[PDB]
């Protein structure tokens, strides 16, 4: 503990994400919206807007 | 204002032992990278030593003006070197004042 | 748990000792790297060996 800041301990936790290639299993807390058809609409299909 | 320059030549140098000598965070480098510093051969290297405050370490950059960089230690605009900086409170400070 | 000098080595494209012999990140890495100082928990006066 008397060492300098360059030799101080560091606890490193890294996260590795996986892009959408599978059915999505982890998503955020947003509530889903009922589907609409045959209308001009904004959509969000598992993070794919448009 | 009275910084010393030491000439280093005619030797081989290993740059993987720098981190075991001084308690610094990381290198800052201009024109080169510290990872590939051991992969090529140079002609001459020099070492400069001085002590400044923590507010004036930003004046050890090329193209920067101020107080140290204007009247004490000015760097070239085509500087191709690496500058190491670390904190030293147990050696450069006194309770009565290191003047 | 790594030393404070090896925090910059945990990145894509980095080379050294930890990045070449302990833990290497891919070049196509997509994630977040979190590092925080732990001088209270992982340090001993006799040494955390």
């Amino acid at each position: 503990p008397t060492y300098g800041v360059g030799h101080q301990p560091y606890r490193v936790v890294v996260l590795s994400f996986e892009l959408l290639h599978a059915p999505a299993t982890v998503c955020g807390p947003k509530k889903s919206t009922n589907l609409v058809k045959n209308k001009c609409v904004n959509f969000n299909f598992n993070g794919l807007t448009g | 204002y009275a910084w010393n320059r030491k000439r280093i030549s005619n030797c081989v140098a290993d740059y993987s032992v720098i981190y075991n000598f001084a308690p610094f965070f990381a290198f800052k480098c201009y024109g080169v990278s510290p990872t590939k510093l051991n992969d090529l051969c140079f002609t001459n290297v020099y070492a400069d030593s001085f002590v400044i405050r923590g507010n004036e370490v930003s004046q050890i950059a090329p193209g920067q003006t101020g107080n140290i960089a204007d009247y004490n230690y000015k760097l070239p605009d085509d500087f191709t070197g690496c500058v190491i900086a670390w904190n030293s409170n147990k050696l450069d400070s006194k309770p009565s004042g290191n003047y």
